[PDB]
């Protein structure tokens, strides 16, 4: 028990290095590689203006968070073809150009591949490298031209808004679990963008016009989703970083330009951190346990705001979706830390229950053929946590329940994802390692336990029948 | 029983003792109001009545020493609360999550000292423990701690405590409260702030009186004596607050504490009057509690309550979705700022009841949506409105 | 009202209620009615009784005037109870004898008939300097305002004998509210063997040196004064004595404040006011405030068997200057073996075969106690020792 | 409308549906049969004899400590509960399981009698 | 008096603004454009080899500071060539291609024109864009420069994080980069500092039973650091707030004091016995810096150049002084360290290291100086100060080329100032709310008053 408490939080140090688990080291490699973008190129005028219009019914949640009017991207979209047309520069337009090509990969990695397959032209794979792996072979293509591009055009520019909402485009895909420390610098450098123009000014002052208002709510919902990502993505990697300027929504009684939250604005943008910053409060600072009580209080007050949210249309369910997997989320973390380390009773089958509302949801966003939504990459981090904690409370004891819980997420997982490939294969071949520790532990500081002290100390230095057991630790 | 007890899990335990506040003795001294009532309750009670505490502890206790037998049950009373690991598990627990219930601090009878846990309200004292014995039943540190001054500890018990965590030990405490003692005078003051420099621990202060408080806090009465007031270091270093024990706050009172900075919590509790428009403020402090009180005078809101319209009004709430009347959405956005300008550094309000609000309230939905605004069932207003 | 009670602290109020138990007991020791129970008499003999109380006083008589003001009562009268009652915390609150080396280094300059030292134009005789001495050793004990101090005819003074309890003095009811006792530890510092040896050389005189006044004058005569100036009937004028302290306390090396004895010194206790005696009291006053302010226990007038003083007098007088004989002749014998060169000494009555028989005979005292205070004096004797 | 309930040695006891939505967890598990794990067969019995005896009942909130601490001791549930000390315990963990706080409330004001009515002699054995 | 303490507060934030004061879009227009580095390209490997004596003869002091050994970089050279020739990859090539060229950089920004004129090649100058005198050398310079820019902002983002992206920057710090190529720099500034960050280089607190290798590692990484925080106190405006000069509180250590000094003097509590401390202090860092002796070209520039700090930092502290507390006999005091300055700058031309004189820190300070003096020369009358911002002025229009654009408009908007002399020659005076317009105009730039008005619409 006290053992249990231990191994717990070896855990904790065993789900971070998991989490810590080409690109050609030179931009001139794509100095002279084609486009997908010309007339003649791979995708048609026609093609490109269906995208926009699918990503406008189905994902509007991104960019109507961001900017101000959206009728104003088809008008700079007609606007730039005509223009391209009559070159056969300046800032605006190439901006604008780098915002409708990121906007547009995020619609590719959000579409159906049938659809996407229909619209591309033919003999520009003859001219080009080439299911769903053509779908995404193509769509790395596109991802690595508009990196090339946009680095350069990155650099060489003055400060404008505009970068921010690229990066924030393209967060919202396998970029950042694929091309972790080019995403670090970048975040790096958005971050000083945004330090920089004074974006904490969306405190709303008195008399300012509506434009002025929308203005601030811009700089508002960008604010708060570039702190979601910054704690979302702050491994030692990067050490600088933004999600301490604002302040938690505990109301703590232990305790300026740091902002507080609840004085501000209504936004879910602002739900969204809200419960990111619970789940900071749980993992780096003090963790008590009236300080657990109030925060799965005002959770399930959340949750309550969140099935507010009425079926209308795709982006509704999206969003409502996402928010209740993260409400379900941090309810499970904390709990987890509730019967890890201090061992209240029924816990663990209120536990249980969260993760399968959870897999409800993923079944009910499958069978609705709606499985490109299942693809954002934080729906894949939360099966990633949950299945190895589930694989570890299995190995270590014995429940038919956890049993049937982990082999459906597993199961779902194996069979349902190409997309992350590196990171699935990292996570499988070790869980099927720990399915040996199974078999080793089935056949106290027990030999497995120091194995794992010994596989924690390989990855801290990895970061710069005793005689059997390391048999078998060499065999994996 | 005992062990069936202990073979169980926290949140069981802690609504047991919550429910089981402080009553760890078999006795209870009477409130103020029931003095003059001669009716005493009944305590005929005998002997193991040792000689080595009714006279040692007096200083807290002889203080009453007019009743039945008491002394006595309260002589073993402290005795066999040494054993109870009911209370060992009560205070490991009670720790563990918040002990609002016993108030905790230093004390020194004899010349020695020790640790006492006590009632709230006025801490009336139930027992007392070694530090060793404390820190074997838990783990030593320099866990933090409380302390206040009474005509019991004033000023050489008190510098003895101050020269004891200085030459045998190291100052582990942190709250200071002031109890009785109102005159700002007879040694406390002159003991406790050149006191104040290795006292380092602590945010949290804990007032009572208005002649205190409008002599040492109100910053309007303004004087040049240095050793009569804090050295504005510590003015730093009080992130909390907590004050009670009054009858007229701001009527037409000096209420503003701008010296008071880096405050981040203020309490209140046990009055008779308080109004907000004389209330002033620094930043940084938007936890405002608020306990038991009489008739409380809110913000004016009446010139605001004058720009409204029922054009929008619904339900005791409003909202403008007309973007062409940019008229009046600015006008809401205006009417809005405006309402929050009025509590502009507060972003959380507690209240337990108070029985009466006269002043018309105006409020936004972002806070009454979740449990910021937190009132009792002091349900004695109408004039509701929200935004 | 019972707002006023709720005005206060909590465990201030219970300690109240605590004392209101003990004080309402303390009284059902006596027979006996709510200033009966909060009766400075009763208060007074309460605090007697519990000096453990006079050691926390403050909270005793706040609460004594809060009940005092509690119910149906004169705001006037708990206000000037309340003066009283400054008066007696600031009589008890200090209990050391430390006005006193001042005493002692005047008195006994004061007593010494040969000041060499002196070269200032009074206290040319003994009964100059026995005159200031008594006037200084009166505010002492006293602690009276000079006015009153003229103010005071000595026909309205009232001996004090009573030999059941083992009390004597000299007191006085009237105005000014007095009672003073001999010291027969210290003699010197006694303001009635003071009075005593000044009042002989006053009345009685010194045959050949200096006139008596007489002992008839003191019915003849309205007001007899303490004190005499140039005039019979009149107390010295006020800037004359003003004169007269400066010249001594030189002398003596002890630095000077007029407004100490001229008028009443705050720092220092007082009598309360009244608008015979018993057990516990003696004019109107409890006895520990007179022993405290006399500095001396009460005892009983000692029985001489010789009379300097007249035998024949108005019976108003007469115990008045029988405690004056007893003291005179009881210390007499002490002042000889000291100053024998005393202007008292040589009147040809003390010259008689018997008064200087007992003069020279067993001392009141062993000399070796009153070393320590001669070691005071700026002049050495004759006799050194 | 009605649900049975698995008592976890096996037993199918029956509700009504809606004094049974009295509870929360159940409330929330639904949004017909139901498992009940860790459970016996009296326990629930008389834990759905409390729950029928308080049905049209009020209860104040799980917030308001002051009305919660007012304490009036409900005299049925005061006779209905004068049983031993494991069946208690049992009944208590179970409230815990299912949310329904005033019948734990209840427990617990109980408990503080048992554990405030003492003698000294219970400490004298140690 | 009291208005020349606000006037000179003033004056501080006109300098501050002063102090906050072409190379393309999309990076393909440079995507194949000339080398300078090839066999038959530009230079001449062993002319390129002579460079880096010259180099090493003269400059340690930068690289020296810096890396572990230094036959190293030789050593990296001959390797690129053979590799090269073999030629006709990998991340550790490529750094060291860079270092070699940005060192080759430095040395080309402190060279003379007419060697390096001898070493270019003739009819790969007719390939080249010709200038055709410093001003064709500083052309090339530009041109070497932009492709060393062009090859490293690709090759920054798309690599493990390794110290010597952060050797590069400092390498290239010391030019006219920039104060010319401002906000580029500032986000490459940016970068560097997360990977500074990153890799611990706090972790300087030598321990004990380290290797000699360790203590040189340990020291690089000391030097490293604190240049870096050097920098960034001095390139520090509001177009960046990200900073690490925060995270303080060998004479790396020494300089990096100094910028502590000139901090506190700046941002924080100004008081007395700080100010006489500060001082002490410094007199005892010039015992320290003095202790230093002459003996070789790098000693020589690295004393200068820490008298020149120390000077520099003593004519703040002083100012502070003279202005915020007004003690007597201060413009004098303040004048000796300007003369100590210009003795220095002095002998440097004098020893033919006028080259020496071209770093922009000197540069930036006798812009500040030039600007108190003629701010205090046209406010108040010493000829003292006239006849030295004459020698300064005169010195910098007749002496400097690189820097053309700053010193020139600095020299215009001076010239405008003299115009403003004669206002204040022909009391809330019109000057003084001239100057409040002034800084209000500049600071809304970032993100008779009818005759003043016309004076002021005509400039």
């Amino acid at each position: 028990n006290l053992y249990d408490k231990k191994l717990f939080n070896i855990w904790n140090q065993y789900e971070r290095l998991w989490i810590h688990d080409a690109f050609p080291l030179d931009v001139s490699e794509y100095n002279n590689t084609k486009d997908f973008y010309g007339y003649e190129c791979l995708f048609s005028k026609e093609s490109i203006f269906k995208i926009l219009d699918h990503s406008l019914e189905r994902l509007g949640w991104l960019y109507f968070g961001f900017f101000t009017d959206i009728s104003e991207l088809p008008y700079q979209m007609e606007r730039y073809w005509n223009e391209y047309e009559s070159m056969n520069k300046s800032a605006d337009q190439i901006l604008w150009d780098l915002v409708l090509r990121s906007v547009i990969v995020m619609t590719i990695y959000y579409m159906p591949a049938k659809s996407i397959l229909s619209l591309v032209d033919i003999d520009a794979i003859e001219k080009y490298p080439l299911e769903l792996k053509k779908k995404y072979e193509i769509f790395d293509y596109c991802l690595r031209h508009t990196l090339n591009k946009v680095l350069r055009t990155i650099f060489t520019l003055p400060p404008d808004v505009r970068t921010l909402q690229i990066f924030l485009i393209l967060s919202n895909t396998n970029f950042l679990q694929i091309y972790p420390s080019l995403g670090n610098n970048i975040l790096v450098h958005c971050i000083h963008l945004a330090k920089v123009l004074g974006i904490k000014d969306f405190k709303l002052k008195i008399n300012d016009s509506g434009s002025t208002r929308l203005q601030k709510l811009s700089m508002h919902n960008i604010w708060f989703r570039l702190s979601t990502v910054d704690y979302m993505r702050s491994s030692p990697n990067k050490i600088i970083a933004l999600h301490t300027d604002n302040s938690s929504a505990l109301t703590r009684k232990t305790l300026i330009d740091s902002i507080d939250v609840y004085d501000v604005e209504s936004n879910l943008e602002v739900l969204r951190w809200k419960i990111t910053s619970l789940d900071r409060d749980l993992e780096v600072s003090e963790p008590s346990l009236k300080t657990l009580k109030a925060m799965k209080e005002l959770l399930g007050l959340l949750d309550r705001k969140t099935s507010v949210s009425n079926d209308a249309s795709f982006n509704t369910k999206f969003e409502s979706f996402f928010l209740k997997l993260q409400c379900n989320f941090v309810m499970w973390k904390i709990l987890r830390y509730e019967f890890m380390q201090y061992g209240v009773t029924n816990g663990l089958q209120k536990l249980c229950c969260p993760a399968r509302r959870i897999i409800a949801l993923v079944a009910n966003f499958l069978k609705e053929d709606y499985f490109e939504y299942t693809t954002h990459p934080f729906c894949v981090h939360i099966l990633c946590v949950i299945a190895g904690f589930f694989s570890f409370y299995c190995i270590f004891h014995e429940a038919d329940e956890v049993r049937d819980l982990r082999n459906d997420a597993v199961g779902l997982l194996k069979l349902l994802f190409d997309p992350l490939r590196p990171v699935i294969s990292c996570f499988f071949s070790n869980l099927s390692r720990l399915e040996e520790l199974r078999h080793i532990w089935k056949s106290l500081v027990h030999p497995v336990m120091y194995v794992l002290k010994t596989d924690i100390i390989k990855l801290k230095r990895n970061l710069e029948s005793s005689d059997f057991l390391e048999v078998v630790r060499e065999f994996n | 029983d005992t062990k069936l007890f202990l073979s169980l899990p926290i949140d069981i335990r802690y609504t047991v003792y919550f429910f089981l506040g402080d009553v760890v003795q078999n006795v209870r001294p009477p409130a103020k109001s029931d003095i003059f009532n001669d009716e005493l309750i009944a305590y005929p009670n005998i002997r193991e009545f040792n000689q080595s505490l009714v006279d040692k502890y007096s200083k807290h206790i002889g203080v009453y020493d007019y009743i039945p037998n008491f002394i006595p049950n309260w002589c073993r009373d402290f005795d066999l609360l040494r054993h109870d690991i009911i209370l060992t598990d009560r205070l490991r627990v009670c720790l563990q999550y918040e002990e609002q219930w016993f108030s905790v601090q230093w004390i020194v009878v004899s010349g020695e000292l020790e640790i006492g846990i006590f009632t709230t309200d006025e801490q009336f004292l139930q027992v007392s423990y070694t530090i060793n014995e404390y820190c074997h039943l838990l783990s030593i540190a320099q866990q933090d701690l409380r302390l206040g001054i009474n005509v019991s500890d004033i000023n050489d018990v008190n510098e003895l405590c101050k020269e004891i965590q200085h030459r045998w030990l190291f100052d582990t405490v942190s709250y200071i409260s002031f109890i009785n003692c109102w005159d700002l005078d007879h040694e406390n003051v002159v003991s406790i702030i050149p006191c104040m420099e290795s006292f380092n621990n602590l945010h949290m202060l804990r007032i009572e009186s208005k002649n205190m408080f409008n002599n040492l806090i109100n910053t309007q009465g303004v004087r040049e004596n240095p050793g009569k007031t804090i050295v504005y270091n510590v003015r730093q270093n009080i992130f909390e607050l907590e004050l009670y024990t009054l009858r007229d706050l701001g009527y037409k009172s000096v209420v503003d504490l701008q010296k008071w900075e880096q405050l981040q919590c203020l309490s209140l509790s046990g009055c008779e009057f308080i109004d907000l428009n004389n209330l002033i403020l620094p930043q940084h402090c938007k936890m405002l509690i608020l306990k038991e009180v009489k008739y409380i005078i809110w913000w004016d809101l009446s010139h605001l309550l004058k720009r409204i319209r029922p054009q929008w009004i619904i339900n005791g709430q409003v909202k403008k979705p007309t973007k062409k009347e940019e008229e009046e959405e600015s006008e809401w956005y205006n009417l809005y700022l405006e309402v929050v300008q009025t509590y502009q550094p507060l972003n959380f309000i507690e209240l337990h009841n108070a029985k009466r609000v006269k002043g018309n309230l105006i409020l936004p939905a972002r806070l009454v949506t979740e449990s910021r605004i937190k009132i009792s069932n002091g349900t004695k207003v109408d004039s509701v409105l929200l935004i | 009202l019972d707002s006023l009670l709720k005005e206060l602290p909590t465990r201030t109020a219970h300690l109240y209620r605590s004392i209101w138990h003990k004080y309402t007991e303390w009284l059902k020791t006596m027979p006996d009615d709510l200033k009966l129970f909060l009766s400075q008499k009763y208060i007074v003999k309460y605090i007697a009784s519990h000096d453990d109380i006079a050691k926390d006083p403050l909270p005793t008589c706040d609460a004594m005037i809060w009940f005092s003001r509690a119910l149906d009562i004169e705001n006037n009268d708990v206000l000037v109870l309340q003066q009283r009652l400054y008066g007696l915390v600031k009589l008890l609150e200090f209990d050391y004898s430390n006005v006193i080396a001042i005493l002692q280094k005047i008195s006994i300059n004061l007593w010494n008939p040969s000041t060499d030292s002196l070269q200032s134009k009074h206290f040319k005789t003994c009964q100059d300097k026995l005159k200031l001495l008594l006037d200084f050793q009166w505010k002492f004990n006293t602690n009276v305002s000079f006015e009153d101090r003229t103010t005071v005819s000595l026909k309205d003074l009232q001996c004090i004998l009573d030999d059941e309890n083992g009390k004597c003095g000299l007191a006085h009811s009237s105005k000014p509210n007095f009672v003073l006792v001999p010291n027969f530890q210290s003699p010197f510092t006694c303001p009635i063997f003071t009075m005593a040896v000044y009042y002989y050389l006053r009345f009685h005189g010194v045959k050949k040196y200096y006139k008596g006044d007489g002992y008839q004058i003191l019915s003849q005569l309205e007001h007899i004064p303490i004190i005499r100036g140039k005039s019979l009937d009149q107390y010295p004028r006020e800037l004359t004595l003003g004169n007269w302290y400066p010249t001594i306390f030189k002398y003596c090396q002890l630095p000077y404040t007029k407004k100490h004895w001229f008028q009443v010194n705050q720092e220092w206790p007082q009598f309360p006011d009244f608008s015979e005696s018993d057990s516990e009291n003696t004019i109107g006053i409890p006895d520990f405030y007179i022993e405290k302010m006399n500095r001396t226990k009460l005892q009983p007038c000692p029985q001489v068997h010789v009379h300097l003083f007249p035998t024949d007098l108005p019976p108003d007088i007469q115990a008045v200057f029988d405690l004056l004989n007893s003291v005179l002749v009881t210390s007499l014998p002490l002042l000889y073996r000291v100053f024998p060169t005393h202007d008292i000494f040589l009147d040809p009555s003390l010259k008689t075969p018997q008064n200087i028989a007992f003069l020279t005979g067993t001392l009141p005292l062993d000399i070796e106690s009153q070393e320590h205070l001669l070691a005071q004096l700026i002049d050495k004797t004759g006799t050194v020792s | 409308q009605n649900v049975v309930l698995v008592s976890v040695e096996g037993e199918r006891f029956v509700v009504d549906r809606k004094i049974a939505e009295r509870s929360l967890l159940l409330k929330n598990y639904l949004q017909i049969v139901m498992p009940v794990p860790n459970v016996r067969s009296s326990v629930l019995q008389k834990v759905i004899e409390w729950a029928v005896h308080h049905k049209d009942s009020n209860f104040p909130d799980e917030d308001d400590d002051d009305s919660r601490k007012a304490a009036p001791v409900d005299p049925w549930d005061r006779e209905f509960l004068k049983v031993d000390q494991e069946m208690l315990y049992e009944i208590i963990l179970a409230a815990n399981y299912l949310n329904i706080k005033p019948l734990l409330d209840a427990g617990c004001k109980v408990v503080a009698e048992m554990i405030r009515g003492r003698t000294p002699e219970e400490i004298r054995r140690t």
